[PDB]
RNA sequence: AAAGCUCCUUCGACGAGUCGAGUAGUUUGGGAAUGCUGCUCAAAAUGGGAGGUAAAUUUCUUCUAAAGCUAAAUACCGGCCA
RNA sequence: AGGUUGACCUCGGAUCAGGUAGGAGGACCCGCUGAACUUAAGCAUAUCAAUAAGCGGAGGAAAAGAAACCAACAGGGAUUGCCCUAGUAACGGCGAGUGAAGCGGCAACAGCUCAAAUUUGAAAGCUGGCUUCGGCCCGCGUUGUAAUUUGGAGAGGAUGCUUU
């Protein structure tokens, strides 16, 4: 951690203390992929396939309409960030399909 | 176990297999009675995470409720007061259809306690739910410390008072600044803020 | 009854100061219970998996052939959860597995 | 600015029961002390610093000691609430000073603790011996282990030769410069990036 | 193999 | 309709282990 | 037999028609920043929510929802005793 | 005998064995539903008021509650209530008006239980019936009853002392 300047204003302002490093709390592990969860999700994806909007986005990404795919994904999901992550995931699915074929 | 796979599959409601199962089960539940007993949970992973056990004293009831908004029972669907700039076609009930389903199931089984409930299907007319109920008078329930809290009389008809999960959601019982008016109880908080406090040495 | 007799023999061995493994041998049984069998498949301990054709809800076993194919386990779909229950002394059984048998089998 | 436009008379709360409620609270406290004797009526609390810039000058009692404080003081987390120590798993020790102060507080409490055996006829080695069990006790941890110095001393004497030189340019100018740099951190970064890009283009 | 946890 | 005394006093085994090894102790603090 | 403490390569499952979005009604001091419900869409894995002015990019800080229980300090024009 | 004999699943019957609900009360409590007089010159935003009336459901208290919190600090640390914050930030036709929260002092303090893991060298769990009170039966249950774990961690290892 950066040491504070001891001033009331400015960059890195604040009273000077000796900051400690902390062992990370187990509640902050959420989001991390575990091996079993990854395995089960891959199997369930293989069993269940895709949603119809996912098929539409995959068709747009295959045809190369990336901006149209992002706009359609945002309309379907609701937010720009979720749309961007979904388009990256479907592009990965397309890439593994192409490397299989 | 298999329940992790069941949870991951239940996330994929638009897949072909899940849509097929949802369609055929929606037809079957539509042919059955509006409220009827289920022999077992049709979503075992969901029921187990909501607290169902395969133990004597746990029952499942399936109920369908008519979906959409709410109509005020005024003659000819119109009011006789000041203009409202809206009709009864756009009136919204402040509780969930899940709560309505839980209340009707509790009235059907007045001897039991509603533990929780979960969505199982929907169509254009109905939403379908499965309600978990616990028998407080069963010995297997009364001997178990994980569940015999529900045998106490303070938990009579939790679904009527909003003490189930959907009731807490509708009452807005969450911490923080977004829930300033409701976290301790809306009407109680209003009474506290509208009470005039006069001390002796004022 | 068999378990009661085995526990009586093991109690006798404990009373005369012997371990229960001195009077009891390693068991070989049909493995059952869906969570248990799915665990054995994932750990690649199961040698043969038999799945009932009529499990309701079907989602409890609908992933099982794909899981067995991924782990390289021989499976078969067989008719009768009641028929599998007769193997495992229950009314019904969704799935049974064999991990290991005796040398003569 | 009088807010009497609602039916205010239905929600008037008078306080004629103020001395009666004080008497009731004192009776409840005496009953609690008699039930808890010879333990103190309250739990040991750590010293924490108040948040925000208005109140970070002052210390006060917190909810409970942290797990790392208990570990550094050698008190297991299952034993601590059974010997009158409050435990707070949510609070963390971001700095060494608060951690050290609360560890010393726990060590002083443990040094002053008298632990009676669970069975009188079979005392254990972690238990206080009977010939040390008799001593003058306190029944108020909020008093005997209060906040001794909530604020820093406002007055201190130093020699004239030890007067600090002061920051160069003056304290007012240092404050102005710190404010200016904080306002111009991003503009200077963008200008430096543009200069680096131009130098890379026309090196 | 896929393991839920380390076993004794 | 009230729960019996035995049923109301039943505790879980994990709770029983915790109470067996870490009960509320009798203590005093020197002044 | 159970139980605690100390250290560690490794492992470390964590709640879905839900969260979120649009829209409609209602509600709030939160008529740019509130909550609830209905309809439509509908997630993710260091992910998600929040960080009271809309958005993209790069950071940071805090918790860990969608399952559950729990005394006290608080209320009391009903009832019983004083 | 196989056109038979059975195993299950689902759905029924019974004045079947044993239980449970209803009504009252409703000052206080949890929800739902929901006005108008009034105040705005009048008056469809607004105000009265998220109030009265109506409906459902509890207890000696209820409810809330062990953070998907507050913050931006040298950081606090479940819930409730009092004082203060503060008639403040903020909202508001043509303005009448409305109106919180964090911090801070205090009263009181208390923490936990599941789901997601294979006991798999042994369903270790449980309702009921009969008892000679030792147990024995009819069953429930593997579509999962015990033990173990709940993020503060934990699981596996190592290690040597403590504990009941």
């Amino acid at each position: 951690p950066v040491e504070r300047t001891g001033l009331i204003r400015g960059l890195n302002k604040g009273h000077k203390t000796t900051r400690r490093v902390l062992k990370e709390r187990p509640s902050r592990r959420k989001g991390a992929q575990s091996k079993r969860t990854q395995f089960v999700r891959s199997l369930i994806r293989e069993v269940a396939g895709l949603a119809p909007y996912e098929r539409r986005v995959i068709e747009l990404l295959r045809n190369g309409k990336d901006k149209r795919a992002r706009k359609f994904s945002k309309k379907k999901l609701g937010t720009f960030g979720r749309a961007k992550r979904k388009c990256e995931e479907l592009q990965r699915i397309i890439a593994e399909s192409r490397r299989a074929h | 176990g298999a329940l992790k796979y069941l949870e991951e599959l239940s996330k994929k409601k638009q897949s072909d297999v899940v849509r097929f199962l949802l369609r055929v089960r929606c037809w079957e539940y539509r042919q059955l009675n509006v409220i009827h007993r289920a022999s077992r949970p049709s979503r075992p992973d969901k029921a187990r995470r909501l607290g169902y056990k395969a133990k004597q004293g746990y029952v499942i009831y399936r109920v369908r409720v008519r979906r959409g908004g709410r109509k005020r029972p005024v003659p000819k669907g119109a009011t006789y007061g000041k203009p409202t700039n809206q009709g009864v076609n756009q009136l919204k009930y402040q509780r969930s259809l899940r709560a309505t389903a839980e209340e009707r199931v509790g009235r059907r089984c007045s001897n039991l306690r509603v533990l929780n409930s979960y969505w199982v299907n929907q169509d254009s007319t109905y939403k379908y739910y499965e309600v978990i109920l616990v028998d407080p008078n069963h010995k297997a329930i009364r001997r178990d410390p994980r569940i015999n809290w529900i045998c106490n009389p303070v938990h009579k008809h939790r679904e009527c008072r909003g003490l189930t999960s959907t009731g807490k959601k509708s009452r807005g019982l969450n911490k923080g600044h977004r829930f300033n008016k409701t976290r301790a109880g809306r009407r109680k908080t209003w009474k506290r803020h509208n009470t005039l406090s006069l001390w002796r040495y004022r | 009854q068999e378990k009661k007799e085995r526990l009586l023999r093991e109690a006798t061995a404990i009373k005369e100061g012997k371990k229960k493994e001195d009077v009891s041998k390693k068991p070989y049984t049909v493995k059952y219970g869906l969570n248990h069998v799915v665990g054995l498949i994932e750990n690649k301990k199961a040698s043969l998996v038999l799945i009932a054709n009529d499990v309701d809800p079907i989602e409890l076993v609908v992933f099982l052939p794909a899981l067995c194919r991924k782990m390289g386990i021989p499976y078969a779909i067989i008719k009768g959860k009641a028929r599998l229950g007769t193997l495992v002394h229950k009314k019904t059984a969704a799935v049974v597995a064999i991990t290991e048998v005796r040398s003569e089998d | 600015n009088n807010h009497f436009r609602k039916h205010w008379q239905r929600r008037v709360r008078c306080h004629f029961d103020q001395p009666g409620k004080k008497v009731t609270r004192r009776l409840a406290r005496r009953a609690k002390a008699a039930a808890l004797a010879p333990r103190p009526v309250d739990k040991l609390r750590p010293i924490v610093r108040c948040p925000t810039v208005k109140y970070n000058r002052r210390t006060r009692l917190g909810r409970g000691f942290t797990l790392e404080e208990l570990k550094a003081a050698g008190i297991p987390r299952l034993l601590a609430p059974t010997i009158g120590i409050a435990v707070d798993h949510r609070r963390k020790n971001l700095s060494e000073e608060s951690l050290a102060a609360n560890v010393q507080r726990l060590k002083d409490y443990k040094a002053r603790l008298i632990l009676f055996p669970r069975k009188s006829n079979k005392p254990k080695k972690a238990d206080t011996p009977k010939d040390q069990q008799t001593a003058e006790t306190t029944t108020s941890l909020r008093t005997s282990f209060g906040v001794e110095q909530p604020l820093a001393p406002g007055f201190t004497e130093i020699s004239k030769s030890e007067i600090p030189a002061g920051i160069e340019g003056g304290a007012y100018r240092a404050l102005r410069k710190a404010r200016s740099d904080a306002r111009l951190v991003g503009v200077r970064e963008k200008r430096a990036k543009e200069k680096a890009e131009a130098e890379a283009n026309k090196k | 193999a896929v393991s839920v946890r380390k076993r004794a | 309709r009230r729960l019996s005394k035995e049923d109301a006093s039943r505790v879980l085994e994990k709770t029983k282990k915790r109470l067996t090894h870490f009960p509320q102790r009798k203590y005093a603090v020197k002044a």
